[PDB]
């Protein structure tokens, strides 16, 4: 029943370079995009899907973009991590950067703003250390040396104690930042770099890889769950992002894929470009999914690829 | 490139 609820991905609207993150706001009423062409692109999730295309704001930035996070109570922040290692919060009604957080010494791949205490953010970087910031603070709060580099931070949905870092040593750190001295646990099974971590509840974390894997983690009683497999994901950052319930992850196959937390082989998929007629131009292997997110619980999602190309897709019957 | 996934 679960794996035959849905067996496509419809296309309910598409705005037609490299989006690095695409992200949705508090309420799932405004989504923006960020990547190589330094600029934060807000757009409105309704007018998108009813309408036959402009962003409502648009915030220049001095380097390229790798990751978003909005704030989970402050409705109009964002926070953006940077190839120079800056991380900034932004107001999106005022355009401004309220904060520009710059102790990184490298690209800072990744942050997230907490859940749970929404004034803390996390990010990791290139240069190997793991940063909490609160914005009410211009110096960091927490640092970690990790000693490898550091591609994906998350915190728990339910608390702003615990983050999961996702390395280049191929494992993920599950921490506590009340006792950083060793982490809570370290989850081994992936065989190249973790490039993302995202939680589907407060117990269960989900992690994809350049070994063309996701895998699903027991973080209460550190275990191994589940290894999901059938795209191809062997050396960009192609996205992921999970709900209660399902997976999604970009490919180097200029496809997206979803997967059922309960069961290893694709739900469903979604070809970016599928030939029509005569078409006999780029291959598939010639582009990647680049940025992915759930609209929260629901069938509904956001994709984009390497080049530029948004859609927003529903799982269907 | 730029999005490649650094390894260890």
């Amino acid at each position: 029943m679960t794996f035959t609820r849905y067996s496509r991905l419809r296309v309910i609207a598409e705005i037609r370079n490299i989006v690095s993150s695409i992200e949705f706001d508090r309420d799932d009423e405004l989504f923006a995009t960020a990547g190589v062409s330094r600029c934060i692109k807000v757009f409105d999730f309704s007018s998108v899907v009813n309408e036959p295309q402009c962003p409502i704001v648009e915030m220049s930035t001095r380097s390229k973009l790798s990751c978003l996070s909005w704030n989970k109570h402050e409705k109009n922040h964002i926070a953006s991590s940077d190839y120079e290692g800056i991380v900034t919060v932004w107001d999106v009604t005022t355009r401004q950067s309220l904060m520009e957080y710059e102790e990184h010494e490298k690209r800072a791949w990744s942050v997230d703003f907490s859940r749970t205490e929404p004034s803390m953010l996390v990010s990791g970087s290139d240069d190997c250390k793991v940063k909490v910031w609160c914005t009410r603070q211009e110096a960091s709060v927490i640092n970690i040396d990790m000693k490898a580099n550091i591609c994906c931070v998350k915190y728990n949905p339910g608390s702003s104690n615990y983050i999961a870092v996702g390395s280049a040593d191929h494992h993920i750190h599950y921490y506590d930042l009340r006792n950083i001295s060793q982490p809570l646990h370290v989850f081994s099974g992936h065989k190249k770099a973790v490039s993302y971590v995202k939680f589907l509840s407060n117990n269960e974390l989900a992690s994809a890889s350049t070994d063309s894997t996701l895998r699903l983690w027991d973080v209460k009683d550190n275990l191994p769950v589940r290894t999901f497999r059938g795209h191809t994901n062997e050396k960009n950052f192609v996205g992921l992002t999970v709900n209660s319930e399902y997976l999604a992850c970009g490919s180097e196959t200029n496809e997206v894929y979803v997967y059922h937390k309960e069961i290893t082989r694709p739900v469903t998929s979604h070809r970016f470009g599928s030939p029509d007629m005569d078409d006999a131009e780029e291959e598939a292997g010639s582009y990647f999914i680049s940025a992915v997110c759930w609209k929260s619980d629901s069938p509904t999602m956001l994709t984009a690829n390497s080049q530029g190309t948004i859609k927003v897709l529903v799982l269907a019957a | 490139e730029i999005r490649r996934v650094p390894e260890f």
